[PDB]
């Protein structure tokens, strides 16, 4: 009876969302506002903004009520 | 998140005829009250003029929000404005005053927003004598549990703007043939305003209301993007979706086409019957 | 106004809860009734709403309804016996390692979900992990949970409990991200293998010396960016105590999780989702299931 980890999987009804540690080497944070200092120390990357970004524009695009 | 919002669970509707059919419904409803509370009466306001001052109250709304101090960032102006397309998607102007909700719905979406903004400040935003604004917030608080009890407490609102970021994003990283997206922007802006004039917010996901917009602006630019939606959005493997966005995006278009902006002089005779409504009410 | 109410579950700064009936399933629920001028309904009531309508995990308190009267707003939430701190305070209560997995484990899945729906539950702590009574943990007290990923949006930094507020709370950090919960969890964690609060700092520099001392004062390549922080004060050398010396009965496994949920950088700091990866969880022995849970009774 033990535990594996299962991704959790939510249907977004749109496209793939290129995943959170992929951003920079796909070149995403080159278009977004880079972290100030203080951001990275508290822990905000601007690869958060970006991936919630990327993330509502995909959301629900294919779907149809 | 959208795709598991209560937004798109419980306000986003199949056509603007069932949107027709709540309002009618709402209508209705408050002619039987009032007839059963003491029938073709010319006091009552026609569901198409109450769609009418509903535009002309939703503008003035806009407006509220653009002169408000300290600067109301979009995302609160457009919670305030779908709280007001929500309120009377199910009630009627007839009942509550467009005035005062319209600035129950800014209240309201100022808290949920968290855009920390004091009562005093709020009203202090009201062009109006100091007494005329505590009037006014006695109202406005009396109104909000009202208006939490018609959106059904449903108070997050997901508005296109985010989504329109993260598409500008992907097009600057993933799309080289259209270079510099931000030309679109101001464009792509303008139609979202148009976009929220309709009935599109109650009847698409944010993110097609964003794309409509883009792509829009990039037409209006002659700038072809069937490649971005094929190929970059991987719509090349599933024609029907394709298809499926295409006719949203076409029918968000027409949507906007048709929208017609309530009049000034029809307004001031349908707002004239308002206070008439609301004077006997 | 379907409600019966049958006891008074508590009573806190912005509200009263009781127990109570729903007669309309007979169901037992928890109603939130919110206290009180001129400002409208209270804004932690309207947060608790406004996100817990957007939610549904099996590990995140189910709003099951809401209503009231003109500005007195009541919630109606899940029914839930206990809480987190209960099981912890109770000497009779002994809490094996697998207890403690599978409270991490529920913690850590409420957590992700949360996550990954860009919400910070930003409370964290024992009296905000309730049990129900199959021994399902659930996250709640939402009044001070906020969306973040939004640049535009600050943050305030005084938000966590204390003895659970990460270090860069306590230094003062205006945007963060998941990191100000997982260290709660870690210090959860912690308390859940001590029984006692890990780091109960009598004031915001206390909590900062006693973080410090516990687990080392953290250099420039541990976390930089650190002196950026509006709040930074620097601190003595403290050379921080190993793991082990501190959770004589954890595994190897389990003090790489600890170990992960205490990182000073925030960003280096495990996620939930990758707190969930780690061996600890995949191990032997296997999270209790709830039925077996241990009951304060
Ligand atoms: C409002 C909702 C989330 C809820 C459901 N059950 N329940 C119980 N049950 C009794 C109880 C007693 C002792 C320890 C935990 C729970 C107590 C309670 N007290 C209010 C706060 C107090 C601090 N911890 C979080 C609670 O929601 N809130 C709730």
């Amino acid at each position: 009876a033990l535990y594996e980890y299962q991704p959790l999987q939510i249907e977004t009804y749109g496209p793939h969302v290129p995943e959170l540690e992929m951003l920079g080497r796909l070149g995403y944070l080159n278009h977004v506002r880079a972290a100030s200092p203080q951001d990275l120390a508290g822990g905000y990357t601007s690869s958060l903004a970006c991936h919630r970004a990327l993330q509502d524009a995909f959301s629900g695009l294919f779907w149809q009520p | 998140m959208y795709h598991n919002s209560s937004q798109k669970r419980h306000w986003t509707f199949s056509s603007e005829e069932q949107l027709a059919r709540l309002r009618a419904d709402a209508n209705r409803k408050f002619r039987c009250k009032a007839v059963a509370n003491g029938p073709n009466d010319p006091v009552f306001l026609e569901p198409h003029e109450e769609m009418t001052l509903c535009k002309y109250y939703e503008k003035r709304l806009l407006e509220f929000c653009s002169v408000f101090k300290p600067a109301m960032p979009r995302s609160v102006v457009g919670t305030a404005c779908m709280y007001f397309k929500r309120f009377y998607l199910n009630n009627s102007v007839m009942e509550y005053h467009p005035r005062i909700i319209m600035l129950t719905c800014a209240f309201l979406a100022c808290k949920v927003d968290e855009f920390n903004v004091s009562s005093p400040q709020f009203v202090g935003n009201l062009r109006e004598s100091p007494l005329g604004q505590e009037k006014a917030l006695e109202q406005i608080l009396e109104y909000e549990l009202l208006l939490i009890q018609q959106l059904n407490f449903h108070l997050i609102v997901h508005n296109p703007y985010r989504p329109f970021e993260g598409f500008l994003i992907d097009l600057k990283t993933r799309y080289p043939i259209l270079e510099n997206p931000e030309i679109l922007r101001k464009t792509a802006d303008d139609f979202l305003n148009r976009i929220a004039l309709t009935d599109a917010y109650l009847l698409y996901t944010p993110s097609q209301i964003a794309l409509t917009a883009i792509l829009s602006s990039a037409s209006r630019a002659g700038i072809t993007m069937e490649s971005y939606l094929s190929e970059s959005l991987m719509l090349k493997e599933n024609r029907t979706c394709l298809s499926q966005l295409l006719d949203i995006m076409k029918s968000m278009r027409n949507l906007v086409k048709k929208y017609e902006p309530p009049r000034s002089e029809e307004v001031a005779v349908l707002k004239q019957k308002l206070e008439r409504c609301h004077s006997a009410e | 106004k379907r409600y019966e109410k049958l006891d008074f579950l508590g009573e806190g700064q912005f509200a009263t809860v009781y127990k109570a009936r729903d007669k309309n399933t007979n169901q037992i629920v928890a109603i939130k009734k919110i206290k009180l001028a001129k400002d409208g309904i209270n804004r932690t009531a309207l947060r608790e709403i406004k996100l817990l309508q957007e939610l549904s995990h099996p590990n995140i308190i189910g709003l099951l309804d809401a209503f009231g009267h003109k500005s007195n707003i009541s919630l109606v939430f899940d029914f839930m016996e206990t809480d987190l701190e209960v099981i912890i305070k109770d000497n009779s209560l002994v809490l094996t390692p697998s207890h403690i997995k599978a409270y991490m484990l529920m913690t850590l899945q409420g957590l992700e979900y949360l996550h990954q729906h860009w919400i910070l539950h930003r409370d964290l702590k024992p009296n905000n992990l309730l049990l129900d009574e199959n021994g399902v943990l659930k996250l709640a007290d939402f009044g001070l949970a906020k969306s973040f990923g939004s640049p535009n949006r600050a943050y305030t930094h005084q938000v966590v409990t204390r003895w659970y507020r990460a270090p860069e709370l306590l230094f003062g950090a205006r945007m963060y991200g998941v990191g100000v919960d997982m260290w709660a969890v870690g210090c959860i964690l912690a308390e859940l293998l001590l029984r006692v609060p890990f780091l109960p700092g009598d004031s915001d520099l206390d909590q900062l010396t006693r973080i410090f001392e516990t687990l080392g004062t953290p250099t420039e390549e541990q976390w930089p960016d650190m002196c950026s922080l509006p709040d930074y004060v620097t601190f003595k050398s403290f050379p921080g105590i190993p793991l082990h010396h501190i959770f004589s009965a954890a595994g190897d496994d389990l003090l790489d999780l600890i170990q992960g949920l205490f990182l000073f950088n925030p960003c280096a700091r495990i996620t939930a989702t990758q707190a969930l990866k780690m061996k600890y969880f995949s191990n032997r022995p296997g999270p209790t299931p709830g039925c077996q849970l241990p009951r304060p009774n």
